[PDB]
């Protein structure tokens, strides 16, 4: 993701 | 000696003294527990946090909300608040005053009844009362007629009041409120990337919302504006410093109270159902009504939420009928500011229940409302 | 001091003082009490409601009318009433002045007597006097002779009189009245889906019966009228700004009182017990008799009823006889001021019924008629 | 073959065959006919009732006389009847017997004839008669010299007759009869908040007056111990279970017929009327009329009516003179019975009228009198 | 061919062919749509579901109800309605047979003319006839007087009839009906924590309400039972397996019908309409009335409400007066069975409105009332 | 001419042709790159090696996963894997057929954007269309009710479906999936000495998992029987020869899905997101629901997955309530099955979304859901 | 009224 | 209804 | 709640 | 009657 989590 | 007020409501705790002209203490309705390890108990750790403890120390906590949909769920937590109140936030010694307590209309009579025996047992309250949270707001605009949308973040109810005489046949109650916008809201933002799971990230969700979302006064023809390039995106910097972008979602949220649908509920709009409450009243109040909107509560606080209802309304009244949306700078308070005022009335004063009579004529007096 | 007189009629309330040429306070004859709930006994609220203020805010109260046909039914609020007007309306003491009520003929004899027991009860009055509503409104005519049709609310009736000299024996009366008119028209406007059912929509009602309503010179042919397309309806603004289109009620409803089968009635209609009461008197009284029809009451103040009238009496009385309708600006009132007049008269002086005279010879008194 | 005697008073039909000890079909002259709504045509429904068949319906029907004062208003009505009689009640073939009538003396020479057409052209009746129906009654108290007082529902008449010779020149007829008791009771029966007004309702009064009134012997004296407390009030108990109380009403009704002026009449009483008959009579006829004084028709039923005449007579009359009054137990058929005797006389028959005359003679032969 | 009878009142649906002694298709006034998503209109999904259909996939179905009070609100449903009874449930070709429709008196003439229109141009419908469901109930007694109260879910109404004769003047209404019992008992449960706000609930709680529901013969001590321990409390299976306790709701709710106010409504309960209905009419009937109290319709069916009634209405009567409840074991389904039986009487063969006199005279045909 | 699906879940690429009952090509979603040295970019090297051509040659290269959690993070990498596909592993031109590809709910709306991009630009796809794994899941299983529970590699998602409808508001979603449970059980070996650090370690570990992990019944019971000396230590044969042995292991690393607090996620285990989701759906949807739990995806294949959730959600849900769950033989290749199906349907054709529509409309496109 | 009508 | 009540 | 919604 | 009274 972008923001929280990484992806 | 001095009666104090107790706004408890679904999520955030309004407590102070009557008189007073603004809420003593204000802090989230949250107990939060250590996550990811059990606690070391033979050490200096703590077991548990509450109100603004637990939010600046959430990375770390599982949050809970002892009150979902104005009912409350978790009693031992529930307790712990109002000791955290009454010992840490207020400091006050709870036997020495009178307690107001506010409700949401139409809940299950157990929950008003575990309130009171709690009063009087873990708490010794020389004396208490429960009083309706809309009826309060109106109080707080000193109109004696009107109708009140108390929209918080666990409950939205409609109570309509005409010359000092409640209507109680025509209040309604959506569990459609705040909690819900905020879950949607995080939920949307998916599309950008944008991740919030947990409990913690949930806070900030809520953080979010009330710093950029508005309501649109046209949502077909907002999202249009938002479709093409456009200033609708705003920033927000997380805690941690990065920096997220928010486009629609700027209204896509809190329109939801319009269209309900978004979540699957079948629940008419916040607007159709002060609508319809009015109609259901009689023909020779609808006009009083209809001049004397009183919106509360936080949920209320969007930008602009006054000017869309106005519209909405607008549309459904009568081309001859004058529609006014009542919206005072305090909305957020209304409830407690109304409560500061009853306490302080002089025949409020016959209606509060004794421990005695709690002792003599058991629990089923707390429905009473002799007034 | 100065007699004042009581046009207490069976829906209206007419008082004011003899010598004045028009009533001063004039309200109608209502006692609301709160409907959707129980007062709050130990706070600021109100019981009951009369007159114009039960008018007012009778979305929330429940509207009670003391007098039926003219003949109380409910004491306590009659009572009520009385106390309204002598203290909030006129704001006199009763005590002070003598008392001129007025009354439909043919009562049970307790309506009267009660009446008065109370005047020289609850109330102090010096003495008083009951009498008759269509003689009072020949006096107001100033005319000696004649056939008065008094037809309010509550109550219709029909009293010749001749060269001064009463015919009691011609005296007729029918319950017939504006109350039914107005139940009648309530009912028929379900036609258009219009339904008013409540006491507060009944008053609704009424008022578009008085700024709607008129009388047909040919029902029938009217009725033909108002089936092709035409200009007979009208629109009326409801108070809550809805807007509702009347059209051949506007003239159904106060053919009633030319045809009371309309409401499963045997009574013959006011034109043919006009004629009757005339048949039923001497021959040589009834020339006379055709030419002064005095007409007062509310129901008279319909558009072209004299008209009407004027046909339908002209075709059951003789081509040779002169037949004539007095219809003065000032029915509405003409009670009223019959009293005024006739309180205000030395001769009349002489029967006051005193308080000493009550007590004395007792109740019986109330229907003496020495004059 | 066998006379049949018709004795279609105005008010109660009473048929039957000569030779017979009473009439055979006895019920109310009247028609009725629905009243709320008009009859559907093509479904088993009935265009009007006759008799007890109204009566027994009377809720929803309207009821109408078509005899009134002794005289045929509504021709249509009375076909109808006497169809209803032939058909119905006696069920016979009315073209196989004599018929005879009765009549009120004093009747529109008109009445007589349009009868007679009907009997000789609706009906095929092979003679008829019309006789006075308080000569009659004289033969059937058998007396050849007396004075014949026979009051009816529509018609009071008097009839002085001497050694057989009839005195056809002090026959008095007041139209004062039981119709205008019933009448005059309905109306005062309002003082105790008692309406009746509808046709339906008026039967219901006549059926209390025949129960409850009775006549004073001394009016005055029995109203003041009215106005005691006393034990001259009576229940009854109407078609729906409610009960009434009548009071002094028990006497002020029957005492119209001697005090006429009640109703607005100029007529002398009945026991005046009857003197003054006698005085209008040759001197050497009074003594034996003054004691024979025959009492028939349905209005001297009253409960010491009898004795009630005995002393106002008494008091007319000179001191010397014995005052008789005759009141068999049959009053009520006394007419009726006087026809059977005169029918089955060897001397009556050669007076029936026939068809053959009447078609040949023409109508003018109904008013012979050649016996 | 053979006449069938559609009563299609507000909120069940029940058809049949005339001669059946029972109806062939009966379901819910329901059409459902797709609440959480639009539908996949190029695959295999559907639009709307009516009736069964609708009521088995209620769960993501929104559910509407055509009727409301009696009065067609949504045309186009409606019509969808009908088309499935002709096609899916009695699957028969509507134009090969006459229409016996049913309605509510007193509505809005515009909604039997619609209902003409769309049977005579959608359908093709040879004649038809639209009927007074409260009549046909009598017919389906048997009883040629009486007075009937038939409620179901949209409407109350109330008429009295006499010896075939109806009594248009005394005909009442009510828009209280099973409607509003459902939906107050859905409220009030909100005091034991149970939940019921989408329409899919409502249908839940209408299910619970016929099962559970009683009538208190004495409400007042029935409550205090209710207040001890007792047995009135059941317990219910909702849909997903959970279980649920009723109590003294059990009786809260179908009181409502004897006390009207609990909702907000002027009203005077059923027993008191239908005392005060019968004072309305000639004393002459109200004895026959008393004695032939008619119950039908679905809200009759609650357990004891026939005693109930029997004792609310002793008190009111006359002690000397018998009251009679007819309350059959098939009042459910009274009206369709009156209809069956009217369809099929000879006389009544002549009433069926043709469509070519429809389209001949035009619109106003469907009020004729010539029978 | 053969649509063809895709199923490049996040982990294993499973490509084949509809119509086909299985995958035509089945290999690892990595891209490896030579780790120790550069690339001899004059000589015969290969830079980069996919799929199956780096698992086996993997002890020199990193390998790398393009997608994380069903998000492509590397496009450069992905757009690599395609190309494998399109030409070494099916060998097939990608322009000639449509493409169905899946995709996990809740993504960023940017992933489905830039996939779509390439599809029409790097490759030449007439058409496509992407389409949710659950969803696909339940058209293999053919039942048209059901929840299904995906859970692959990168991600876990739970959507219901109601008789073909789809519920779009519980759909729920979890990053808690295989690729977690391998790292978790990579760690948890360290307790035992085995240590597994490098990327091509982790790809033993995962066959590890895959072979010996089960899921156990009763896991704290489970954990005392592996605690006692026993029998569940199994061996296990490394690469190199070397013989390990793996004890309770074998069920604390799939019992994190129960208990995701095991690697510090505040996620509900999947047996409470299953109820719950359910709990969120309408009352009578919820039964169905029950007795229809799908599961599909690699990590569902654990030995007793099945009878674990079965015995959690018996003890979560209502004793009267019939849990079942169902879990094919083919879980594997559920969502590929699905694929194949739903792209051989006729009605299904009409969906795809072309280039022409892509280049005309622009990219908001592939968000649309006409079907 | 008492009897007869309702007043 | 049109006026007063909803129907 | 106890029945319908969770509270 | 036709003059005097009704009848
Ligand atoms: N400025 C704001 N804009 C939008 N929402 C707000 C704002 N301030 C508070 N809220 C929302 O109001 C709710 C809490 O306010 P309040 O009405 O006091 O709740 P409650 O009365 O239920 O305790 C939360 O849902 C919160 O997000
Ligand atoms: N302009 C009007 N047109 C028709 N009816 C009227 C009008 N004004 C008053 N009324 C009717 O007259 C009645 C009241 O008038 P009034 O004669 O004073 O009654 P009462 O004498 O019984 O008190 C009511 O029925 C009212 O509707
Ligand atoms: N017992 C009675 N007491 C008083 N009046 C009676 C009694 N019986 C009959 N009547 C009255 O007599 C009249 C009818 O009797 P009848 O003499 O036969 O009338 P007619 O001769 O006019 O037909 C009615 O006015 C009726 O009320
Ligand atoms: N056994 C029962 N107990 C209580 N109410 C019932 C019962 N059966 C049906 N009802 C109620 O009756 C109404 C429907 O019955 P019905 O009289 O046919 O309605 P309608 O005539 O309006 O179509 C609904 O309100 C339904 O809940
Ligand atoms: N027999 C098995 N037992 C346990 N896990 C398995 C088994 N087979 C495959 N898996 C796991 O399933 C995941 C890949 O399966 P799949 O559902 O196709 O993933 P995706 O759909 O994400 O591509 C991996 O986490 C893999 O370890
Ligand atoms: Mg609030
Ligand atoms: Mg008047
Ligand atoms: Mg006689
Ligand atoms: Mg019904
Ligand atoms: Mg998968």
């Amino acid at each position: 993701w972008x923001a929280x989590c990484p992806a | 000696t001095t009666a104090l007020v107790c706004d408890n409501g679904s999520g955030l705790v309004k407590a102070g003294f009557a008189g007073d002209d603004a809420p003593r203490a204000v802090f989230p309705s949250i107990v939060g527990r250590p996550r990811h390890q059990g606690v070391m108990v033979g050490m200096g750790q703590k077991d548990s946090y509450v109100g603004d403890e637990a939010q600046s120390k959430r990375g770390i906590l599982t949050l809970k909300y002892p009150i979902e949909h104005g009912i409350i769920t978790n009693w031992d937590d529930m307790e712990k608040i109002w000791h955290h109140t009454f010992y840490n936030e207020l400091r006050v010694a709870p036997e020495e005053h009178p307690t107001l307590l506010t409700e949401a209309p139409l809940n299950p009579k157990a929950n008003r009844e575990k309130m009171t025996q709690i009063m009087f047992e873990t708490f010794n309250v020389p004396a208490m009362y429960v009083a309706i949270q809309a009826v309060l707001s109106l109080y707080a605009s000193g109109r004696t007629t009107g109708i009140v949308l108390d929209s918080g973040d666990g409950v939205t109810h409609n109570v309509p009041i005409y010359e000092g005489y409640a209507l109680p046949h025509a209040i309604m109650r959506l569990d459609l409120a705040g909690r819900d916008l905020t879950d949607y809201l995080m939920k949307i933002l998916t599309e950008r990337g944008y991740s919030f799971v947990t409990t913690a990230e949930r806070e900030i969700v809520r953080d979010i919302k009330e710093k950029l979302c508005y309501v649109a006064l046209d949502f077909e023809n907002e999202m249009a504006t938002a479709a093409s390039s456009s200033s609708l995106e705003k920033s927000y910097e997380l805690p941690d410093g990065q920096v997220i972008t928010i486009g629609n979602e700027r209204f896509r949220c809190p329109e939801t109270l319009f269209q309900p649908s978004f979540i699957g509920m079948e629940s008419a709009g916040i607007h159709e159902t002060t609508y319809n409450s009015i109609m259901k009243c009689d023909i020779d109040i609808r006009k009083d009504l209809y001049a004397n909107n009183v919106m509360s509560g936080g949920t209320t606080m969007y930008p602009g939420i006054a000017d869309r209802m106005q519209k909405e309304i607008t549309a459904l009244a009568p081309s001859t009928m004058k529609i006014k949306i009542i919206a005072p700078p305090e909305r957020k308070y209304s409830v407690w500011i109304g409560g500061s005022i009853l306490a302080s009335l002089s025949t409020f004063q016959q209606m509060w229940i004794t421990k005695q009579e709690y002792d003599e004529a058991g629990p089923s007096i707390v429905h009473r409302k002799c007034f």
